[PDB]
């Protein structure tokens, strides 16, 4: 895995 | 541009037999399963009596060991027993028995990929299950069932060793995903279809899970919109079947013709469960 790390919330929407 | 009667000749003809799946919550709404973040729902009702600044704060740490009765409160709603897979599940447990599924990843955790049949070995629950338990500051592991009896009786399961609070494998926000999630470094390179069922991709590392594929293999997309990294980074080969998930997976169905051995499977799926 390349930096694949904690459970995280995105953005970019509404 | 490739269509969804594309995909289907694709799986008809086993073109794409190695697929992988990433399903979200909107795969479990037919079920009966509560948005708890909307009015209406017993669950609802039964969330409200505690002081939730946002719906998400029922999978934050902090907001869990300041007041963890509303997450044990979803937990009783959610435990096992009281809702089953639909149509969606079943195209998905399908696809596993005619040899076509490579694995699922699933951000539920209503355990309700495992009560369709499809093997644990087949399954990544990438945001935990109730199957299991920790205590919270000893670390000992309980089975799910241990704890059952004071999650119905509405009571904060306590370890019998420490007295600390024994919470459920759910992966909270801040807290690694569990180490089966590991198996996308050879999953996802040996896929040759990646299907992405009802979720808007808005939490990692899962949603970067669509951009694991390699470059010629084609990403379905059935979901009310067009979500995540496929719509910054679309592909050549992405296909997007947007409105209803139920209605769009009994159409890729229905272009298989798989639809009349779905509905026999459903049936006899459905009457065990009684
Ligand atoms: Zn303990």
């Amino acid at each position: 895995g390349i930096s694949y790390g904690r459970k995280k919330r995105r953005q970019r929407r509404r | 541009k490739l269509s969804l009667q594309d995909v289907a000749e694709l799986i008809r003809a086993r073109a794409c037999q190695r697929v992988v799946v990433m399903v979200g919550a909107g795969i479990s709404t037919p079920s009966g399963i509560p948005d708890f973040r909307s009015p209406g729902s017993g669950l609802y009702s039964n969330l409200q009596q505690y002081d939730l600044p946002y719906p998400e704060a029922i999978f934050e740490l902090p907001f869990f060991f300041h007041n963890p009765k509303p997450f044990f409160t979803l937990a009783k709603e959610l435990y096992p027993g009281n809702y089953k897979p639909n149509v969606t599940h079943y195209f998905l447990r399908l696809l596993h028995d005619k040899g076509l599924l490579l694995r699922l990843y699933t951000q539920n955790i209503d355990g309700l990929e495992r009560v369709s049949g499809i093997p644990a070995s087949k399954l990544v629950e990438a945001h935990g299950t109730f199957a299991s338990a920790t205590c919270t500051v000893c670390q000992r592991p309980f089975p799910g069932e241990d704890i059952r009896a004071d999650v119905m009786a509405d009571r904060v399961p306590r370890c019998p060793v420490c007295t600390g609070v024994v919470k459920p494998d759910i992966v909270f926000f801040g807290e690694p995903l569990p180490q089966r999630f590991l198996l996308h470094v050879v999953d996802f390179p040996m896929a040759d279809l990646l299907l992405i069922l009802g979720t808007s991709l808005e939490v990692e590392p899962f949603a970067s899970l669509t951009e694991a594929v390699r470059s010629s293999v084609p990403r379905l997309l059935i979901n009310r919109d067009l979500v995540g990294p496929l719509a910054w980074h679309p592909r050549s080969r992405d296909v997007a079947q947007l409105g209803d998930v139920v209605h769009g997976v009994e159409s890729l169905v229905e272009l298989l013709g798989w639809t009349e051995e779905m509905r026999d499977l459903v049936q006899r799926e459905t009457g065990k469960l009684d």
